[PDB]
């Protein structure tokens, strides 16, 4: 793991904005600014709580590659989003209209893009019947 | 055409009326036939219900087979359990498998075959049936597996009590004879047995402590036993109340919404992370950091996910205060900013 | 004048001194009279008493009618129970409904008179009469209806537990002979029902597993049975506490009273908003509006009605913290609108 | 239902006050002002929450369209009506004093006027006698 | 000197290390005097006991006696017990007659006097001493009034069930004559004894049904009515339980004081307002104004103390945040004053 | 090298695995000997059982001693037990007594010898070696140590309740013969017996009250004194279910370890605070000023950190509150003077 | 009761401030300015809440009368007192020792002058010992 | 114990910042921006509730005597010290890397300047092995 180890560490540097090796939520709305985002503070605040291991305000290095270690596609993982896709899916089944999933996620939630849902759709409906399996889907991701 | 979701519906998962009644009938059904085992078990009503059972049993596992083949064409509604393969998977479900081995063992019986001593049991297992989705046995799972930790422990404490009790007993009445002429703890097994009957509170009074010792030590071996025997089904039930009490004040099931669209949307953003020519690569250090706070992305919604999920609680209340407060403090620090930047 | 009122309070929904009196000597008067009743029961005492119920009897149905009458006069205090239907509706009341049975059987029986069979199960019947409005019965049934869930699939396992245990006894001890001399699982039925007994924890040990696997299973079976049939009673026993400490922590009365009004209101004006040329048409598309935004008020005020009927809760601090935190940011952003239109 | 739901699209066109077909508490502010009302944010906020369907801060169509489709005159809201009777009515009967309800309909909660009050009167108090019975009022709403 | 409050301490409400021992000595010795007592009862050991008996069983009474004299006599301790009027009050207490019945009867018994009927009993009554100041009894009390209203409606419909099992069970075993050659439910007394015990769940089996329709209506009528005589011991339990996690989350006594003296302050400045030329008049309509004004003052502080008094909760929470919400708006609103002001 | 600590791990403390298997095989041959033992102690199979009980016994303790000594090897894992006075500290511990104790006289038994009395008692005894680490008991002490005051009062009241009635019955029943003609209760012992029997619910069956009255008595002290007794396992099961909730809403260890921190810091201040010219006096009377605040931070921390260590609660919340408040008040209080001296 | 009555209303009416006979919160802290405690919003809110029948944030007259009509030396009330006294009481006795009392009213809750306090003592302590009966006093207020 | 309680009363008096004898927050505050650490309100106000008897936001000269008279090195105090450390302790020893521990110190928490977390580390560690014993330091201590 030694190679992911020091790109992780060179991901860090670039993240920090300083020498001192411990990213504040200052830090990270300098980052997010960078790319055009624009978040509120809560928000940061809400990023860095989850990945923070000490509990103390400011992302570790330790606490950083700890995040990183926690790998998708782990079962408990998929549940929720399984659990997540039912709450949006009538009738009691692994299938929901294609025209409602893009509604949604062009409206609810954090906002996803127009060609950015078609890229979802294309990919989850390989059959052409709108009736998409999102459990397939769920397991392919 | 929606008609297989509708049986499906029908069959399993029923809120109908017209399938709650249907499940009543078959209830009833079931309760009539084991009344009719039970009857023909007793030898004064043998000669009578044998051909009435082997009229009606035949028909009845004939009835059971059918329904049985309607729930597998019906399996097509979910997704979970398409083509043959699901079907399969359908069918390994513990309350299917069930069904299905009341269906072949009857039948057996039938070609054996009017005297069957299977056919007693096979009738008992059918009560099983109508307890349709596990939802009476999952519910009663969770509460033990919730309150494990203390209920293992009452078991145990418990048992080893009844075991020295027992023990005791043993020690004190292997000599005396009863007043009908009878050693009533000759073995140890006996004794054992006594003190399970005794902390169970039945009671049955076969096996009585004789010497004045032995009942000295059953008085003072008996009251904490008792309680720690009685311990389960309070426990239990308390637990039962306090999951009933959370129901209660659930939050409302539109508040779970967004945050699941959320969490999907920030699942999907990951997906795409790793596709280097993607659309989502839309508003190489900079893709990593982007990477990276995507991530960050998914471990919030995930949370908020969660949090949504469950009921409400103290913790949330102090969340939501703390999420209100830090941003009212930095609109104030905006204010005193504007303030210090106009002077 | 209020006399009906006052009559209508003293016999049915008494918090009065004389009237709880009054209650108590019926319920005396009645206790003693089944009291007399058992010992008519009883042969030693057979001559002596009948000529006593016969005497005391009469009197007491007589007392009873009137009664009777009386709350039936009283019913136009409530307006409800207003003209000869309203009366009739009263009366279809459950606790009405038995007295006028208890009244007329009793009558019926007399007549047919100084040996009675009927009038015992009069008397029993009777001791229902003292739980008047129903408030003994209500509240128990409201705590089953809440625990309905838990409680039911209770009943269910633990009896599916007990088919079995019982089958399993009957498999056991079939061929096994009493030291007495007589079968005591000669019969499924008479296995069930010793099943029955040990489950319920009575232990009357008329039958008892005679062999060494029958007593095994029995131990094994037990201990998991005798919990799950103690569970409603534990259960219930949970739920009325919490329901208690839920009453303990209750909202002030007169919280209520504006929200009530508020949502009085509302619906006034909606009922209002068909009329055309009514009087709430002061202050066709804003007709149209308007109707939309006074539904949108009653929903709101319905929500807080509600909110104010139901006792303290987080969700309810959550709601209040919310409230107060959104007008305080509406007030800052005006604040800050203010500086900036001052510059 | 065609006719109806079309009357409804109307209706929430002219509500609008913008082509997204999305209200916010903002537009419907902005109604209430051009009403006369002037009523405060978080009573807006109420309001819209109580429709919200999604519970996004954020009325949609279909949501409007539910809150349309609940009926008055249910059995289970007219219970809640006859409790709130009850909470103002002295001497646990199905009675309750004119004057004093018109006292309590000009005061407490969202005052109705004068002539709104009579009009009550009027419609509710149909015998001279002002111990006026509730229930049937509720019945006959 | 602080002798007598000590003593009083010593004997009365003690959380002393002496003390306690002084007390766990009594208490053994009160159990060794009814071990004797129950030795002397049977007639194996009755001429070897009785000697002994009026050795100890005499200065065991002057010890008594002694221990209440020092009791009354340090009475003085407490204001509320001065003089001859307040030890008189004093002895009116409970567990203080108590004693005083055991010392006079035992006195009594040994005048008369060695044998003894009586004794036993005053013995008996002796085991009460030990739960000084009813720290005991009084919570109990306190938790059955609490949950008054499930309990009494538990019993009750219990009780009800019971009643209509046993006449049912009446109805079915009168012409059945038992196996041993006796009819077991001769009498409805018998029926109804039967009844009481198998609700209680001690299952004697001197009497059990014989008829088939008897043992069904049992089946029957058993389980639930089972339920229902558990229910009291459960929901009791529930309720204690409760009680003791709240008072895990008390308040610190700190928090009380405060309150308090404002209380009394309050009620001593409305104690002057009726003195009209009174030191308090510091600071004809003003002063009917400032009466008003002391009352409201004093409610407030009332209000304060119980809040003070009570534990954490919701409620409390809610209004905190108002008092804090309703400061910070005004402070707001002079602010926006002050800006205005300037401009 | 880690491999001390690896093998403690595995012994004593495991969430392994294999340990887990270990220990579970363990249990299993435990059981198979007591299940041995009971076989011997019934006289059908004596002579073939002994044997083999010499065979494999002796192997099964020294398989046990070999573990103890591999136990007491390890225990230099943990610093608190190092080298002969740590190793001696750590026997000590009660499981660890129990396990040589068992060693110990099962070698004097061997010693000795193939009959044996004390090795069924070693046996029983063994059972108990599978409860490691005290995770059983402890919790359960817990629970009865947090609900001791009713509990205690529960047992009192009960006992007293027991003890009148058997009184009451020695007295009712003293004279009445039973029909197989033996006086039931002859001495008050026995009495007392039935009594104990009767508030246990086993109801043998063995004595009941003959006289009428007497089973009056026994039917009005019966109920009650039922509830008591049931209460323990009640109000235990209530404690227990309670304290899984708390679990359940416990907070994230995350958040105790920066308060744990500042806590060990203050320690750490305030222990140099003694010694004059240490490094920590960076940063007379000024001293005396400095020690006295370092005092008050290191009381802070404390309650910090307890707070941290306690679970989630409505005081938290309010205080949390209470913290914001303030500063925000602060900031405002800051803001207006800004704005004052500016003008 | 009708004289008490016609006091109350008069007192009533000087209180007011105002013909609508329906006491604000504002009017109160008038009247508080007028008198010289200058009380703060807070406290006044408190003040009326106790007092409030129907929970409104304002005063009616029907409320005013209540308020008044519960008196004082009823046994409930007592008991409260007592239980206050007892708060700061050592030694769990009928006695408090009389300088510790004065300090108490000098310092802690609503601030009680030095006279007001001399008072106190000297209608509570008719004997000379200090170790003063709160029990008797309680009884006698 | 006469000479202690002059030397408190002395302590006191310099603590004041006035003639009145109760410590309000102001004072305290000003007395730790005179050595110059410039603590925050909500901070004070903590440190003041800890010590506070009363409970009425001001030290008593009684709460202070209180406050020095429950000493450290008392068990009940220990065991929380303990658990403390155990909270920071790998392995579930009693035994801690040193290295890690001058971290912590330096990190989280009230931080502890480098000298200091030297001295510290001097103190505990006697042997050259980093794994020290922090049962025996708390011992010590
Ligand atoms: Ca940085
Ligand atoms: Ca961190
Ligand atoms: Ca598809
Ligand atoms: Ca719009
Ligand atoms: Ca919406
Ligand atoms: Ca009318
Ligand atoms: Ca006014
Ligand atoms: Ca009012
Ligand atoms: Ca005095
Ligand atoms: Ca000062
Ligand atoms: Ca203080
Ligand atoms: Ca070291």
């Amino acid at each position: 793991t030694e190679e992911q180890i020091a790109e992780f560490k060179e991901a860090f540097s670039l993240f920090d904005k300083d020498g001192d090796g411990t990213i504040t939520t200052k830090e990270l709305g300098t980052v997010m600014r960078s790319l055009g985002q624009n978040p509120t503070e809560a928000e940061l605040q809400d990023m860095i709580n989850e990945v923070d291991a000490d509990g103390n305000g400011t992302i570790d290095f330790p606490e950083f590659l700890t995040m990183m270690a926690r790998k998708m596609k782990d079962t408990d993982s998929e549940e929720e989003i399984r659990e997540a896709f039912r709450v949006f899916d009538k009738d009691g089944n692994g299938y929901i209209s294609a025209a409602e999933l893009r509604h949604v996620m062009t409206n609810l939630g954090e906002k996803l893009t127009d060609e950015e849902v078609d890229e979802m759709i294309r990919e989850a409906d390989i059959d052409g019947d709108g009736q998409v399996n999102y459990e397939e889907f769920v397991q392919m991701m | 055409t929606n008609i297989q979701g509708r049986v499906y519906n029908f069959l399993e998962r029923p809120t109908g009326w017209k399938c709650f009644v249907y499940h009543f009938t078959v209830f009833l059904i079931v309760l009539i036939c084991l009344i009719f085992s039970v009857l023909s078990t007793i030898q004064q009503y043998n000669n009578l219900a044998t051909e009435t059972l082997f009229w009606m049993e035949i028909v009845l596992v004939v009835f059971f087979g059918a329904e049985y083949v309607v729930r597998l064409w019906s399996a097509g509604c979910r997704s979970k359990y398409v083509g043959v393969w699901g079907r399969l998977r359908f069918a390994r479900k513990p309350i299917s498998v069930i069904d299905l081995i009341v269906v072949v063992a009857s039948v057996i019986v039938l070609c054996v075959g009017s005297a069957i001593r299977g056919i007693r049991f096979l009738q008992i297992l059918r009560m099983l049936h109508v307890d349709r989705q596990g939802g009476t046995w999952r519910l009663l799972g969770s509460v033990v597996f919730i309150h494990r930790q203390e209920l293992i422990t009452t078991l145990y404490i418990g048992f080893l009590g009844l075991i020295f009790s027992s023990y005791f007993v043993y020690l004190a009445e292997k000599d005396a004879i009863d007043s009908s002429g009878e050693y009533q703890f000759g073995s140890y097994a006996d004794a054992l047995w006594w003190g399970v009957v005794t902390v169970t509170t039945i009671g049955y009074g076969d096996k009585v402590p004789q010497t004045w010792i032995g009942k000295t030590i059953a008085s003072c071996f008996s009251v904490f036993a008792i309680s720690f025997f009685a311990l389960p089904a309070g426990i239990l039930g308390s637990g039962f109340a306090l999951k009933v009490q959370q129901k209660q004040r659930q939050k409302h099931f539109n508040r779970q919404i967004p945050a699941a669209a959320s969490l999907i949307q920030t699942a999907w953003r990951c997906y795409a992370a790793e596709n280097p020519d993607s659309a989502t690569w839309k508003i190489e250090h900079h893709r990593a950091a982007i990477k990276v706070i995507r991530r960050m992305q998914y471990f919030v919604a995930k949370k908020k996910f969660q949090q949504a999920r469950k009921p409400y609680d103290v913790r949330d209340v102090i969340e939501q205060y703390s999420q209100g407060h830090l941003n009212l403090m930095v609109r104030i620090k905006e204010l005193q900013r504007r303030l210090d930047q106009s002077l």
